[PDB]
């Protein structure tokens, strides 16, 4: 979660449709745009993120919502147009003594503007007193690891987080949704849409 | 206001565990830390180790160790002790100490200390106190100025508070600290300095006040 | 281990005088981990100095430290009537914090001799089974005697407890009382019982004894 | 500029009333609220009332409720401040202030921006009182490491002020005028000190020049070194 | 009415560091807290208003905050114009009240104070009082403890003090300390002395006369 | 002038109620602004304005 | 848990018309039965206010 | 769960005065708390919701305000309907737990407990079992210890106390204290006695009988 990954989705068209398999139901709830009418609308360039978290976290990642992890490491924008992927993966991230690979961040001297990429790992000086670089009081290391092991609770239990992000700028838009076609008719008095043309 | 709450006394068997809680309250707790400090009676103040509230890490010293715990909540905002395999040298006082956080900022010393909690480990049982009064003679008597006193002898816990005269004797009244007999039950002297001239006129009674067993004493000198 | 030693044992002094208190480390520490406290019979100890010699918020002027590596002082320029009281020196920076041996810093004067009274058990007091012989010493000045139980002019040994209360604020003068604790049958198989003192101001070694039979 | 002026104040015999004045200058005085503030020596400053640009809300401490009443005029674009039944209280240097939002209180915005010089009110039973000057003449007790230290008395005014002046300005050095102290007889006394060098004993003439300017006083008082 | 108390009463401070100071109230007055300051001899002059919002023309060291119960007035960096009293207000409820106010004190060598006693003249007693006054001179820390024994006998209720404002040369106060008595009672006692408690004094200095010795 | 938050609509041609009505009323034919702002901070009373 | 909506219908609905009906929605061509988890969907999600 | 707790028990108040609840619970619970009022002998009816809404037909001098864990119940004036049981209700969620309550309670001027002792009954004593019965009449703190002493030694354990309502007459409260013992118990000591610790009284008073004096 504190060094999350981004990539570009741009030059393709979108398959939302496959992303409802996913999960039981579903952890898909999405902010600021409706969730089923996505197909049809063109958008300019399409960011995603991913991370693992806890059960609550879930909630904390919520816009405008402030929490530990919220705040100090992805803390979403005020005014947000994408949305969310969550689901349960205690099967493929529980180890019986303990993960130790995923890590999160506690404590910081201020919070994050929207979007900051920060992988600090330099010593906190919490008191005015210098820490020199070396742990003792009141001088804390600022990374500490989850502990994911399959006798918790489905509250500490891991999940795995996609966030999707939608923009709109002067593109002449190009990743947006697939357009579906019937069969073909002839000698039939038919309205039709060849291609944008009725 | 800043300040932190520890449990009450607690007396316990030998080879069983103790639990200690200190409540913190009027201070940012999850930007604190605890530091839990045992003293007994005339001996060192002793280090039981260390925790950072936020991050929950633990240390604990080597004359200390695989019997001590420390745990801590978040909605209590309660520090938490535990000590197992209860020995007679663990009878002390437990002291739980934080640094003050005014707000974002934290002190760089401890100022934010308990009230202690006492811990008994003995195998003895509550039991009350058997007073017996120290009735004055020509042989405790010098230069015009007797003394007399009672003694306590024989209680588990000992909190023995010995008045005289329901409070109306208090000048030359001294009332020493307990002292643990080899039999593992608490003895204390209390005596007074009065003028030789008043035996026979003043009555003299101590009133021995032991509330654990809840007992009460009082005895003709 | 680092081990903190604080070789002043006391430091009887005059309300005013230099007061000087030593905390030696068997092993350096950093320069600014260092804590002073101060303790009152039935208080809560006080922080006076962090950092090692900076004071704390209250702290009157008078208290100042000072030091590095291994050797710190707690220095106090004047010294005043609430400031008797046990000084004690902390370290906050290797694994172990550990606490000094204290410093207990009282009030000097001219050596006083104690008075001796030595109490047999009362007839109530054996009517229980039990019998106890009080020696008590009354205002001298130096804190620590020397109390020795003879019975039947034979000295005896784990069986008695002494009790000592704190220093006087007025005249100076130090309390002490010695029990000796013995069965109703022990104590009726013994003549004489003495208790012996030889402290400092008594120029020579004063015993108190009585007879069972002369009361 | 924006300016205050106080006036009316003075020595007042218990049982007598006053009227103390708040002039206005340099802003709108029918749109701000006003406040007085009076400080009493060496006791901090202390709230006297408070009235708002309509006269319709009007306070006073507690303290002295039932016996002043605050007045404004727009006319004249003053502030009275009213006295009745004076007491040993009311000793103290009064100040007019005032406020930036029409109002005594409540608003989350206030301050008293504009404070003004103030006015001095004494409430005694006064009765003009020539001082009296006694010698702190030097010694051996007085005499420490070559210096020696000599002073006069005044004592005995119901008028507070005495200027004191050495060798009538001429010693200046090392010279120490004590603040007046209000004795149990209600009357003031001070004391005024120069440290001078102990050669100087018998070969130069000290004199305390006291001078009490109500009770039209003037006495020199010639310090000499006791002759035993 | 809400009560305010000033955690320092007084503070000596040097020129380029820190200082704060605490205004503490009973209830919770939200942050309707400002800051006075009073020049030596001037009328007091607004700071800070709303405990965090500077008003007009004022430096820009001078900062502050305060939530609840607790308002801190800060000052970041010390200029000579700085040193006075500052006082905090209330401003909740309609009654108003000042606070007792927070003195700043310069910083100079401390200097061990000088003790003389000045026996009362012949011309006070001939008047029927007697004055004895016991000098304090040369200090620069003004808390100072003066203690008056007649015949070795502590006394108290009849003595006053006054102390000097800080000298403008040596940085140095002067306290005098007047013991009033009246003309029997001071020829019934023999040995008159003034005990100084002093922070750079050693030990406590004792200045003692004897009537019939001249 | 100074309303509350409510009828702040009530301060425009062609609406109607207490305050258009009877307080302040805009002709039909209008040519102009209107600025409003709230003043929570500055005209509110613990005890009431 | 009291405020329901309908997410997957077959057609689009006609004005001023209600509908009640829970069934399965099949997204794909294989039957569902009433019980599936692949290309198969129960048609009410619930709110859920916070 | 949350635990909820009422800092004052018992709260005694006159007419026109004013009365203030301390209700504290452990976790934030917003502002979901609640106040009920018990009439004596009755259903306990609300008063407040959501800690500052009045409901509907509740007298005007019932109010109230909170944040957070901080809740504060007020009774501006008093009223002879006022005299009741308060309990203070969370709702943060399902597991729901009401408080011990507090019980407000008249003022009155304090006055003097009369101690009486009965000794066992010959009846009593030959079913095989002994009651002895300290008596408690007329003390208005309705605060009383009592301690039985059975030869000069204090019992533990035994004894069960029982307290009447205020009266309506003159306002006072009756206590009886009950010390069971068995037969051959009770006559295996000879001296009974209960001592009273009462506000009203400057000394313990202490009624004891001998079993062998009639």
């Amino acid at each position: 979660v504190y060094a999350w990954n981004r990539k570009r989705i741009s030059n393709c068209v979108a398959d939302y449709s496959v992303l409802y398999n996913l999960a039981p139901f579903f952890t898909f709830k999405c902010y600021g745009v409706s969730p089923t009418k996505l197909n049809d609308l063109c958008f300019t360039n399409v960011y995603a993120d991913s991370f693992v978290i806890r059960g609550d976290e879930v909630r904390q990642i919520a816009p405008g919502q402030t929490g530990n992890i919220a705040d100090y490491n992805y803390k979403l924008p005020d005014d947000f147009t994408g949305c969310v992927i969550a689901w349960n993966s205690n099967k493929l991230d529980s180890k019986v003594s303990g993960n130790y690979n995923y890590l999160y961040r506690l404590f910081r001297k201020s919070n994050l503007k929207p979007f900051e990429r920060d992988i600090s790992t330099e010593i906190y000086q919490a008191g005015n007193k210098p820490c020199n670089g070396v742990a003792g009081f009141n001088c804390y290391f600022p990374l500490r690891s989850y502990s994911f092991r399959p006798t918790y609770g489905v509250g500490h239990q891991p999940y795995r987080v996609v966030v999707l992000s939608f923009e709109l700028l002067h593109a002449p838009a190009t990743v947006c949704g697939p357009k579906k076609s019937t069969n073909l008719v002839k000698n039939k008095c038919v309205n039709f849409n060849f291609n944008g043309l009725k | 206001q800043m300040q932190l709450v520890q449990s009450g006394p607690e007396v316990k068997k030998p080879g069983t565990s103790v639990k200690v809680s200190c409540k913190a309250s009027g201070f940012t707790f999850t930007s604190s830390a605890v530091q839990w400090v045992r003293q007994a009676r005339g001996q060192r103040l002793e280090w039981i180790g260390w925790i950072v509230v936020g991050s929950g890490n633990t240390d604990y010293a080597q004359q200390f160790q695989e019997r001590v715990t420390i745990t801590r909540d978040m909605s209590t905002s309660t520090a938490y002790m535990e000590l197992s395999s209860l020995g007679s040298e663990d009878t002390a006082v437990y002291y739980c100490a934080a640094p003050n956080c005014s707000g974002g900022s934290c002190y760089d010393g401890f100022d934010l200390w308990g009230q202690g909690t006492m811990v008994t480990v003995s195998s003895a049982s509550t039991k009350g106190p058997s007073v017996f009064p120290l009735a004055p003679s020509s042989k405790s008597t010098s230069g015009g100025t007797a003394a007399l006193g009672c003694l306590v002898k024989d209680y588990f816990p000992e909190p023995v508070t010995v008045s005289w005269n329901s409070g109306a004797l208090t000048s030359g009244v001294h009332t020493f600290p307990a002292v643990l007999q080899s039999s593992g039950l608490y003895s204390l002297s209390s005596v007074v300095t009065v003028p030789s001239s008043s035996l026979g006129t003043q009555t003299y009674i101590c009133n021995v006040n032991h509330k654990p067993s809840n007992t009460k004493v009082d005895k003709k000198v | 281990e680092i081990v903190l030693t604080q070789s002043p044992g006391t430091l009887s002094l005059s309300p005013g005088e230099r007061a000087t208190l030593s905390c030696r480390g068997s092993q350096s520490v950093r320069s600014s981990y260092l804590g002073w406290y101060q303790q009152k019979p039935g208080q809560a100890p006080r922080l006076l100095i962090y950092g090692a010699s900076s004071r704390a918020t209250g702290i009157p002027d008078r208290f100042s430290g000072s030091g590095s590596g291994t050797d710190f002082t707690l220095t106090i320029s004047r010294l005043e009537p609430e400031d008797f009281a046990v000084y004690y020196c902390q370290q906050y920076g290797s694994s172990p914090w550990t606490f000094g041996q204290g410093t207990k810093v009282e009030i000097k004067g001219t050596v006083a001799a104690p008075s001796v009274f030595i109490f047999p058990p009362s007839d109530e007091q054996l009517k229980s089974g039990t019998a106890s012989v009080v020696c008590l010493l009354n205002n001298f000045y130096p804190r620590e005697a020397k109390v020795q139980w003879k019975v039947d002019n034979a000295l005896q040994s784990g069986n008695s407890q002494e009790s000592v209360t704190e220093q006087d604020s007025k005249d100076s003068t130090y309390s002490l009382s010695s029990t000796l604790t013995l069965s109703k049958a022990d104590y009726e198989k013994h003549k004489v019982y003495a208790c012996e003192v030889t402290h400092q101001g008594l120029s020579s070694p004063v015993t108190k004894s009585f007879n069972r039979g002369e009361c | 500029e924006v300016q205050l002026v106080e006036s009316g104040g003075g020595l007042v015999q218990p049982g007598r009333s006053l009227r103390l004045s708040c002039a206005a200058s340099g802003f709108r005085f029918d749109d701000y609220a006003l406040h007085w503030v009076r400080q009493a020596p060496e006791k901090g400053l202390e709230w006297v009332s408070g009235i708002s640009w309509n006269s319709n809300n009007i306070g006073y401490a507690e303290s002295v409720k039932g016996r002043f009443t605050i007045s404004r005029d727009t006319a004249k674009k003053s502030l009275y401040l009213q006295m009745n039944d004076l007491r040993a209280e009311d000793t103290a240097l009064y100040y007019c202030v005032k406020d930036r939002h029409y109002d005594s209180s409540g608003y989350f915005v206030n301050g008293f921006d504009i404070w003004g010089q103030g006015t001095l009110v004494t409430v005694s039973a006064a009765s003009t009182k020539g001082p009296s000057v006694f010698p702190l003449a030097p010694s051996s007790k007085s005499t420490s490491g070559g210096t020696a230290a000599l002073g006069c008395l005044v004592k005995d005014y119901f008028p507070e002020p005495v200027t004191v002046s050495w060798n009538s300005g001429a010693l200046t050095s090392g010279v120490h005028t004590f603040p007046a102290v209000l004795q149990s007889s209600g009357l003031y006394s001070l004391s005024s000190v120069v440290t001078v060098p102990s050669s100087s004993l018998g070969t130069q003439t000290y004199i305390c020049n006291v001078n009490h300017k109500p009770s039209n006083t003037k006495v020199d008082k010639r310090v000499e070194p006791k002759s035993c």
